[PDB]
């Protein structure tokens, strides 16, 4: 009951901040 | 090195997604229906969760006879209904 | 149970606990991202 | 040939082995084989 | 990126932290981020405890370990452990999840923004591991700092409410602590006791002033050798028995800690005291004494004399003598006679169980107690099925009791393998072999052979 | 029994002080290499 | 030098026959006191009574066993916890009644046993090699800790602790799945993989390299005069039995690095056997195998058996029958 | 205060989540830093008045 | 020259990705049905019929309780064809009445011939000796003694092992109560082979990484290896110093020692399935007669075998109504053995 999108935005949050910083070249 | 096109290449490349996303999803979907539908039951013979015993029997439906084994499993099918 | 007013966010306290966990696996997103150097 | 960075098909698949593992530790507790 | 691959660093991305030991800035990022997700873990579970808590079941029928800890203190519970104001529990975790927000922002800015190094930015938070003194000055900050914490349950105990006391006489109950026990023959006289059965070390510590006591010694100890710490250096013997380096400080920690978990594993199985059975279940020990009085009991109302009712083995059914004489529960539960609890002492007399108060003085609630701590022994499996491995499925339950004494032995386990494991690395390190065997020095070449 | 007892005390207390001071006995120095 | 000083280079020596060092100093006398008492009372202990029920159980030859059916009994279930040394007893025939051998042997194993792996990292200092070798045997001691102390302080009682014999062993296993259900315990199976894997590869390792020895002998000798003690080259050709072995299943499969091989081999078998260890240890505190008791149930509400009920019911035998004469009421919880 | 105290915490919850990923986002990247950081200084400011507002507003709607 | 055998056995044996080989005519099918079989019988199929058990995830077991059980004792050591004459061609009754069983067990057993005739094919192709298809005969040995002897010496393929995790601690307990079997000689050296096997596993491993020249200058050591270097990358007789002085002796010969961890699980192995066939035919080291003797006359005389014995009858008697459905056993609650209390 809608704790698996709570699941869902902080799951992704990891890996968004990788891709970011992928995509713009940054300091991984 | 030994001549097939590398795993790696395969799974990053545009094509084998454009191919794949749609397989994989559909034989998934298509194991789910077999469930759902009830199919999977009848092919394999396993019983439904109503199925197990009579509404009044309490004794499990053991073959006892290896050479008409298949007309007692029909006998006791027959029972449940 | 919560106080009442928190109560909306009951389904993001049932996922909370969980998320030091996530930082573990995060670290071998980061990893693969750099090709495990 | 490689458009898709390998790290990227890492992560998301297994995302999907750890929701699958998931429900399947999800039916333990619910309908059949729940002892319910 | 700096010392970010093998080749720089000489060490694979399995060993990547590694590459942290002489980079002080990202290092104390490392740390200050971890000690973030631990707060975080401490608040955001206290925050799952409370959604998930149903004030009126025993918080051991419900998978509680943190609300259980807050209890003890006095925090929230009443008379016999009962739950009179959530909010404490609300605060505790409310509080530690935004201070691991602050936690976590400095160690993400340390680990990947601030200095990699602090010894160009800073003389005094920068430090060589190899400088000795710097290492027992910053040694010397930490317990300083444990030592207050001591004495913050000092304060607790003695000025802002108290501590929750099982032993309470009337009943279990939240009482101020006022004369705390400072006879060192007493407090330290724990650390002397045999470790074994009917002594039990400092595990035995069974009253309030004696563990609060016990915390205003640490306190002043800890203090002390912080300040002694930070203006001595150390002396000749000591520099020539270790080895002074990153790695070997690591691994004298894990000794610690794994020694420390052990300890722990012991004090929440055997321990009722600090670890009230109000809030954390019935002791392994305490549930079987609770069965053998369910018993007695029920039998004894049926007319059984259970002080003369001999047993099919010759020993007594129900009473018997332990092998120095006092009267104890007989059966399988003669192994737990060392057991004390509040429930079952106004039965014990100068010579153990006393007959005639067993004849004539059991009170129903003493008859409730044992039937509840019984039918909640730490006993379960790992789905959490309550009771004996042959048990049908029914009963949720894992007593907190097991699941800490079990987490906490796989811990210190480990930790010990952590310490073997970095210990005889840093002496190798340190002697300069951690690499493999010089092939045009080998040692064992020259030496005689064995025959 | 009591001078049992006294005997395997002081037999156990002289074999520890010897893991004691041995191990005291400038033991990182103990190796092929670098002694320090 | 001082007498300390030529005393601390023998016992530190690189020279001694047998290496002796500061750990040795306690593994020496601990062990020999541990195996003299333990061979002394498996020849000619009388009856103890491990139970607590004045039901002496016969372990030593000269009193009716034979090598299978011997043990060095465990201490009496009226002793529990307490720390029993001959001196606590009034005579060496009340300290023998009660099992007072058994606490002996195990605490003094135990304590040589902790000193002979840290014998092992000493001595690999000494000898300037790398120093894990301890940390593989860390495995098997700490198997000996779970069944000799552990499961003894989580039961309260040394009597609970494994018997010092092969008939004893099998004792503490049946009674230990009944009260436990290890078998379905993950960290059991862990165990289980742990040594059959350690076996599977064991053999598969001994059977490659063995596969691939370099010809340097004729039909009528033994190939092992190939090799020499302490020649330069390797005996064997890697490549070859990684062409092989790469082909039996797929090239990736395979080790081509000798180290990551050999590191696979210490860590699989020491990993499981960890495990193991930390299954007897944490099911001391009685957090037990997984227990599908009636987990299927029809649409009435019929239990349908599964295997594991199946397994209940032999658990269930093992419960009613163990220490027969030792239970007054229902429940066994400890 | 109900309507304010959902809404300051709703608010906190929003700023949590674009903190966690910007913050490291920005310590990282190597463009528009000085931006960045005047963000993460007003975002850092703007998080510690808004735990205050609802731990403030917590006792008025209790 | 070259006829079409040749051309064929050039096809069989190019070296691709997964090698085929002719003995991949026999293995590939068989290893793939045997698999795909319990795969498909531990996902779908009951045994409702044959045990009287649910036994897939379609009935609510999960991974450790699944399993694709034995044929009824009833069926006897029926083949259990598809097309004989129990199913007579159809696939549903011949799923209920355990035709997967023999299905898995019959296609593992040329499964298991065909892998070990790969392991031949191979090791003559790129010319090593076959010692591995040699240390394999122990695998085969104990899939052959276990799964078909054990029970074509008992009255059924029922009293095989099923195919499944808990169905297998199941035999295990059987074993225990029925036969005795951790008092078997045959299955105590069978233990210490595959005890010893770890060991050696374990200590070689070990001493390798630990006796390593420093063939490079990083802190982690895998790279400092070349698979076509000629030196040895551990100190044998540094190996060799370490062990003779902490345990007495040790290896001096490498060549004997990888042939010692080949025979110690392998013989092992072997020994187990000699035991094994042994109680196909209830042959058991069930009794030492001389304890039996005393304890008969003198009620005071334990040991810890005859406490074992009073397990192995509680076994036999609270497993034994539903663990033997065939033979419709109805044990009163009042002839049930047990202890007191309990
Ligand atoms: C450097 C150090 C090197 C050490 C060198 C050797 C020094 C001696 C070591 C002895 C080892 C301990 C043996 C006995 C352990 C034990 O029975 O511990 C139990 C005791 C607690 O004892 C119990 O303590 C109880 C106290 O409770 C009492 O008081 C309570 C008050 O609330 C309650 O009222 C309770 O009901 C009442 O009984 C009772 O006295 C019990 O009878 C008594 O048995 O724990 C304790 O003292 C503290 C915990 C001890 C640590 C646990 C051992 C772990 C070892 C793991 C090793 C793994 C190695 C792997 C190798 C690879
Ligand atoms: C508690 C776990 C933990 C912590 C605190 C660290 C910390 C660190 N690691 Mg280690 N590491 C870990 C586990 C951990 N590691 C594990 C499990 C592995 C095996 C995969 C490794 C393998 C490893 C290697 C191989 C290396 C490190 C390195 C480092 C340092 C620099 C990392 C870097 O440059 O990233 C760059 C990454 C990014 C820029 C992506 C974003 C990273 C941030 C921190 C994520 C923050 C997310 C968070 C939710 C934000 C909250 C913000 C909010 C408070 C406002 C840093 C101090 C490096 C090092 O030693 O430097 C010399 C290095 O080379 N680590
Ligand atoms: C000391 C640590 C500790 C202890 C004693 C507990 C105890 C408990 N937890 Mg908590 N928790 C913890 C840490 C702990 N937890 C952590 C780190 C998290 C974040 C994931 C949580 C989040 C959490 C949630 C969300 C919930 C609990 C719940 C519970 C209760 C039921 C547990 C259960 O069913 O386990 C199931 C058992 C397992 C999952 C098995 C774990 C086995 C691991 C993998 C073994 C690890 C071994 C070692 C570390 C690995 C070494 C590797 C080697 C190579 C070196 C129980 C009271 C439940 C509850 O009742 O709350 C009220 C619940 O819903 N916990
Ligand atoms: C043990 C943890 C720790 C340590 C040793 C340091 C050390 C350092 N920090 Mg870091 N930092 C930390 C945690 C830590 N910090 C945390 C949690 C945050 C997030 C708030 C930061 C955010 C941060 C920033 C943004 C900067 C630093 C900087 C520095 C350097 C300059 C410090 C100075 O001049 O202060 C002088 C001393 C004071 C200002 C007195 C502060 C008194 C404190 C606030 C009261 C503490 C009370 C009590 C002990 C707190 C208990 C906390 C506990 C319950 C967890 C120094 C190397 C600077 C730097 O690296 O330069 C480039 C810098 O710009 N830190
Ligand atoms: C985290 C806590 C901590 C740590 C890591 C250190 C570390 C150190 N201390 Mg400090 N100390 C501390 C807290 C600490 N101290 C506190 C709280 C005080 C106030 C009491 C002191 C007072 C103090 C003094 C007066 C001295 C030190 C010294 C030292 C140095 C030598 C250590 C050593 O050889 O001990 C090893 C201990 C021995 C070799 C003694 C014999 C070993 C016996 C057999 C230990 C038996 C323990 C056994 C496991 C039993 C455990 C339980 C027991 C209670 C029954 C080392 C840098 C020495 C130094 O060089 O000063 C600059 C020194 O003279 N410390
Ligand atoms: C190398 C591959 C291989 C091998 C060794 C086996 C072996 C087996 N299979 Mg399996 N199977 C395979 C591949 C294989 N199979 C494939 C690819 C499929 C999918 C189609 C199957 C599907 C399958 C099913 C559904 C069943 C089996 C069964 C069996 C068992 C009985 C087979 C039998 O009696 O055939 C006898 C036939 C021969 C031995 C062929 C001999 C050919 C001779 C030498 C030539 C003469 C032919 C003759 C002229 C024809 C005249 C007919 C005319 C007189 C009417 C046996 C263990 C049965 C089983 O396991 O029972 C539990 C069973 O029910 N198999
Ligand atoms: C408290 C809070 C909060 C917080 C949050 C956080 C802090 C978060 C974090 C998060 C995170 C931190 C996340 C992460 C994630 C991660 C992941 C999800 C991962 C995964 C992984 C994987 C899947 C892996 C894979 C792989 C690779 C990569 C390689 C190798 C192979 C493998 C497969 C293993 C918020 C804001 C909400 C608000 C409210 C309150
Ligand atoms: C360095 C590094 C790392 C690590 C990192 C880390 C470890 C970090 C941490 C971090 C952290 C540690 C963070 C934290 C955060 C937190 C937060 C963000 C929170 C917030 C909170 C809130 C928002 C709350 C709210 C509320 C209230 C107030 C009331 C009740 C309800 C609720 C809960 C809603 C890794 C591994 C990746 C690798 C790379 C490098
Ligand atoms: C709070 C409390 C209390 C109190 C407590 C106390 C007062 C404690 C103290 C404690 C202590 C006071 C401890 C100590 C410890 C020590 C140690 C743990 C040591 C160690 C050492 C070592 C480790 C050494 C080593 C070595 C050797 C032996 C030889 C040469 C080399 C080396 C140096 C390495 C009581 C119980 C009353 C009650 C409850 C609460
Ligand atoms: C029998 C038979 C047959 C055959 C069939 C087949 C061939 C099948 C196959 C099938 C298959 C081929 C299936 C498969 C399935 C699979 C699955 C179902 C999987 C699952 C998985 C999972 C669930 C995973 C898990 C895991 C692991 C394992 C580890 C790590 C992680 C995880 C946890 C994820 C025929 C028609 C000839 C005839 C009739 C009879
Ligand atoms: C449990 C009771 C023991 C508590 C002891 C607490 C330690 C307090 C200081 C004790 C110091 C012991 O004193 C220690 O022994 C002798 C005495 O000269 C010295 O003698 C040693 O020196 C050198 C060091 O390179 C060694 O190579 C040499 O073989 C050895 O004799 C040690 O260098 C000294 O450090
Ligand atoms: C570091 C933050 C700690 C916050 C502590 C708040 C005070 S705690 C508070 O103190 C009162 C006495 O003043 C007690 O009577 C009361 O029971 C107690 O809860
Ligand atoms: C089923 C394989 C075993 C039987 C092989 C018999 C080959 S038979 C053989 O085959 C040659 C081509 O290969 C022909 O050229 C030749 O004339 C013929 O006699
Ligand atoms: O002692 Mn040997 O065994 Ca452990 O459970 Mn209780 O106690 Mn007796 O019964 Mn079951
Ligand atoms: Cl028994
Ligand atoms: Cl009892
Ligand atoms: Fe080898
Ligand atoms: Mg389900």
């Amino acid at each position: 009951i809608a704790q698996l999108t709570m699941i869902a935005m902080i799951g992704i949050a990891g890996p968004m901040i990788i891709f970011l910083l992928a995509v713009r070249r940054g300091n991984l | 090195t030994t001549g097939e096109r590398p795993f790696s290449d395969i799974i990053t490349s545009v094509r084998y997604w454009v191919i794949h996303s749609i397989t994989i999803p559909a034989l998934f979907i298509a194991g789910w229906l077999f469930v759902s539908t009830g199919l999977a039951y009848d092919v394999f013979g396993t019983p439904r969760p109503d199925s197990y015993y009579a509404q009044e029997q309490r004794s499990i439906p053991l073959v006892t006879d290896r050479f008409e084994a298949k007309q007692q499993v029909e006998t006791f099918l027959e029972q449940l209904k | 149970k919560l106080p009442e007013a928190y109560a909306i966010f009951d389904p993001l306290v049932d996922v909370l606990p969980v998320i030091p966990v996530l930082f573990l696996a995060l670290a071998f997103v980061w990893q693969a991202a750099v090709g495990f150097r | 040939g490689g458009r898709i960075p390998l790290w990227i098909v890492a992560t998301v698949a297994g995302m999907g082995v750890i929701v699958i593992v998931g429900l399947f530790f999800y039916g333990a507790y619910a309908g059949l084989g729940s002892s319910l | 990126a700096t010392n970010r691959d093998q080749e720089s660093s000489g060490f694979a991305w399995w060993a990547g932290n590694a590459r942290l030991i002489n980079l002080s800035g990202k290092l104390l990022g490392a740390h200050v981020a971890h000690a973030g997700l631990i707060v975080f873990w401490a608040g955001a579970m206290t925050l799952f405890e409370l959604a998930h808590f149903i004030p009126e079941k025993p918080m051991y029928e419900q998978g509680l370990i943190l609300i259980p800890h807050i209890a003890t203190l006095g925090w929230g519970v009443g008379p016999g452990g009962e739950v009179v104001d959530t909010f404490p529990f609300f605060v505790v975790g409310v509080v530690h999840l935004i201070s691991s927000a602050v936690l976590g922002f400095g160690g993400v800015y340390h680990a990947i923004r601030g200095p990699e190094t602090l010894e160009e930015y800073s003389s005094f938070f920068g430090y060589d591991w190899k400088d000795k003194n710097k290492m027992t000055t910053i040694l010397g900050f930490h317990l300083i700092v444990l030592g207050i914490g001591a004495l913050l349950l000092v304060a607790k105990a003695m000025f802002f409410g108290g501590l929750y006391d099982t032993w309470a006489p009337g009943g279990g109950d939240v009482r101020v602590i006022t004369n705390p026990t400072l006879d060192p023959r007493v407090i330290f006289g724990y650390l002397l006791k045999s470790p074994f059965g009917g002594e039990g070390w400092i595990v035995s510590v069974n009253n309030l002033e004696d563990v609060v006591g016990g915390h205003i010694w640490i306190g002043l100890i800890c203090i002390a050798g912080g300040i002694w710490h930070i203006l001595t250096t150390p002396f000749g013997w000591a520099r020539r028995a270790f080895i002074w380096s990153g790695e070997a400080y690591l691994s004298y920690s894990l000794g610690a800690l794994s020694m420390m978990g052990f300890i722990a594993t012991c004090f929440v199985w055997f321990n009722n005291t600090v670890y009230p059975s109000e809030f954390y279940g019935p002791t392994g020990p305490e549930a079987s004494q609770a069965q053998a009085m369910t018993f007695l009991i029920r039998d004894q109302k049926l007319g059984a004399n259970v002080g003369s009712a001999q047993g099919p083995t010759g020993l007594g059914k129900y009473l018997m003598r332990s092998p120095t004489g006092e009267i104890i529960f007989g059966g399988e539960t003669m192994r737990f006679w060392d057991f004390r609890g509040p429930w079952l002492e106004p039965l014990r007399g100068p010579n153990g169980l006393d007959l005639n108060k067993i004849k004539n003085d059991i009170q129903p609630w003493q008859e409730r107690r044992a039937a509840e701590y019984m039918t909640h022994a730490p006993l379960g499996s790992l789905n959490s099925v309550g009771g004996v491995a042959t048990e049908i499925n029914s009963v949720n339950f894992v007593s907190p009791r097991s699941w800490l004494a079990t987490s906490h032995f796989v811990l210190a386990f480990f930790f010990l393998v952590g310490h073997l494991w970095h210990a005889g690395r840093a002496r190798a390190a340190a002697a300069g072999f951690e690499k493999g065997i010089d092939r045009e020095s080998e040692p064992v070449l020259s030496m005689p052979s064995l025959d | 029994m009591e001078t049992l007892k006294i005997t395997v005390y002081i037999v156990v207390t002289f074999f520890v002080l010897l893991f004691v001071f041995g191990f005291l006995s400038g033991d990182p120095a103990r190796n092929p290499k670098r002694k320090d | 030098a001082n007498l300390w000083e030529r005393f601390c280079n023998w016992v530190t020596s690189t020279d001694n026959r047998l290496y002796v060092g500061w750990f040795g100093v306690i593994m020496i006398p601990t062990l020999l006191a541990a195996t003299i008492c333990f061979v002394i009372a498996f020849i000619a202990a009388p009856p103890v009574d491990i139970d607590g029920i004045r039901e002496p159980v016969s372990g030593s030859l000269l009193y009716g066993n034979n090598i299978i059916t011997g043990a060095v009994v465990p201490s009496s279930n009226a002793i529990g916890l307490h720390f029993y040394p001959i001196w606590e007893a009034a005579s060496l025939d009340e300290w023998l009644y009660n099992g007072g051998p058994y606490q002996l042997i195990i605490f003094h194993f135990l304590l040589g046993a902790s000193c002979y792996m840290g014998r092992q990292w000493e001595l690999s200092y000494r000898l300037g090699m790398r120093p894990w070798i301890c940390v593989a045997y860390s495995a098997p001691l700490a198997s000996a800790f779970a069944v000799f102390l552990i499961y003894p302080i989580g039961q309260g009682s040394f009597s609970d602790g494994m018997p010092l014999g092969i008939s004893g062993t099998f004792n503490f296993m049946i009674v230990f799945q009944a009260e436990h259900n290890i078998l379905m315990h993950p960290f059991h199976q862990l165990g289980v993989a742990g040594v059959f894997g350690g076996a599977l590869f064991c053999a598969m390792h001994g059977s490659l390299v063995t596969s691939s020895l370099i010809r340097e002998t004729t039909e009528t000798e033994s190939a092992n005069y190939g090799y020499k003690f302490g020649q330069e080259e390797e005996t064997y050709n890697i490549v070859a039995a990684h062409g092989y072995f790469g082909r039996l299943i797929f090239q990736y499969a395979s080790f081509n690095n000798s180290r990551s091989l050999h590191f696979f081999l210490a860590a699989w078998p020491v990993v499981g056997v960890w495990f193991a260890a930390l299954g007897i240890s944490t099911m001391a505190f009685n957090l037990n195998g997984f227990n599908f008791n009636h987990s299927v149930i029809d649409a009435k509400g019929n239990v349908i058996n599964t295997w594991a009920d199946i397994i209940n019911r032999a658990n269930l035998g093992m419960e009613v029958m163990h220490e027969r004469n030792a239970h007054n009421f229902p429940l066994d919880l400890a | 205060m109900t309507i304010l105290f959902q809404l300051a915490l709703a608010a906190l919850v929003i700023l949590s989540f674009v903190m966690v990923i910007g913050v490291p986002v920005a310590y990282a990247s190597p463009q528009d830093w000085d931006r960045s950081k005047q963000l993460i200084f007003l975002g850092s400011g703007l998080w510690i008045a808004l735990v205050l507002v609802v731990g403030v507003l917590n006792f008025f709607v209790v | 020259e070259r006829g079409w055998f040749d051309i064929l056995d050039d096809w069989l044996k190019r070296d691709r990705f997964v090698f085929v080989g002719w003995s991949g005519i026999l293995l590939f099918p068989c290893a793939y049905l045997a698999l795909g079989g319990w795969l498909t019988g531990t996902t779908f199929v009951t045994s409702w019929y044959t045990h009287g058990l649910a036994s897939s995830y379609l009935e609510g077991c999960n991974f450790l309780t699944v399993a694709v059980s034995t044929p009824a004792n009833s069926m006897g050591h029926s083949l259990l064809l598809l097309w004989g004459p129990e199913a007579q061609g159809d696939f549903t009754r011949w799923c209920q009445l355990g035709g997967l069983w023999t299905f898995i067990a019959l296609h593992g057993a040329f499964g298991l011939i065909g892998f070990m005739l790969r392991q031949f094919e191979i090791a003559r192709l790129v010319g090593v000796r076959p010692y591995n298809a040699i240390a394999f005969s122990a695998p085969i040995a104990v899939f052959v003694s276990v799964f078909l002897i054990y029970p074509l010496g008992q009255s059924s393929w029922f009293f095989a092992p099923s195919f499944g995790v808990a169905a297998i601690f199941r035999f295990l307990l059987f074993f225990q109560g029925f036969h005795n079997w951790t008092l078997n000689p045959f299955h105590m050296m069978g233990v210490a082979g595959v005890l010893g096997g770890a060991l050696l596993c374990a200590i070689h491993g070990a001493t390798v990484e630990n006796t390593l020249f420093q063939d490079g200058e990083g802190a982690s050591t895998f790279r400092a290896f070349n698979p076509t270097q000629a030196e040895e990358t551990y100190s044998m007789v540094t190996a060799n110093r370490f062990w003779s002085q902490i345990f007495g002796i040790a290896f001096s010969n490498k060549r004997w020692l990888h042939f010692f961890m080949l025979f110690v699980p392998v013989t092992g192995l072997w020994m187990s399935a000699i035991g094994v066939v042994g109680l196909a035919l209830n042959l058991r080291s069930y009794d030492f007669i001389s304890q039996e003797i005393r304890a008969a006359e003198d009620p005071e005389f334990e040991t810890f075998y005859t406490k074992n014995l009073l397990l192995n009858e509680g076994i036999r008697a609270w497993m034994a109504p539903q663990d033997q459905p065939h033979e419709n056993f109805v044990f009163p609650e009042e002839v049930l053995p047990r202890g007191n209390a309990l």
